[PDB]
């Protein structure tokens, strides 16, 4: 997603992208375990991912 | 007003129930987070909106 | 250029003090000291992580 | 070879100690001990089974 990047590869953009990695390791990996326990939005969730 | 508190006690009260918690303890106090960006706050699996 | 950056100014106090009729609004937290002569020394705010 | 092996390292402390302003969060649990001076000496964790 070039929103974060292509602004100038400083210490700061990568030092924020590390916390982005830490936040996305929890809510968007092993999505099938979410979708087998999620509500009625089964198919649209997998299509989104 | 940003989300501040006094000790960790009122923080982990406000993370427990975001509806019926204390804004003002005996001498202690905690100011709730109202903002243009209403942030997600994760504390373990307890997570509020 | 539609990826603008707003710059909000948050604020929070630290080290305030209640007036002498001190009350509480949660029947769970009881601190293990004399609660009347209590005043915060600090503030615990939350970050983007 | 889609059966890859992620090795997520976990970590947990033992023997840690609260600071001297002590308190509670849920008031429906009691212990038959003087609550001020007590120490977490062991740690219980939960296995895969």
């Amino acid at each position: 997603d070039p929103t974060f990047t292509e602004r100038g590869f400083s210490k700061t953009v990568k030092s924020d992208l590390i916390a982005m990695f830490k936040r996305h390791l929890l809510e968007h990996s092993f999505f099938l375990d979410r979708a087998e326990n999620m509500g009625s939005g089964f198919s649209q969730y997998v299509r989104s991912r | 007003p940003a989300l501040s508190a006094s000790s960790r006690a009122l923080i982990d009260e406000f993370m427990s129930v975001k509806q019926t918690h204390a804004p003002i303890h005996y001498g202690h106090y905690i100011i709730e987070e109202v903002a243009p960006v209403r942030r997600i706050l994760k504390f373990g699996n307890k997570v509020v909106f | 250029p539609l990826n603008r950056r707003m710059q909000y100014s948050y604020y929070f106090p630290v080290g305030l003090f209640m007036p002498n009729p001190k009350y509480t609004t949660s029947a769970a937290i009881k601190m293990l000291d004399n609660p009347t002569q209590q005043l915060p020394v600090e503030a615990w705010i939350v970050n983007k992580n």
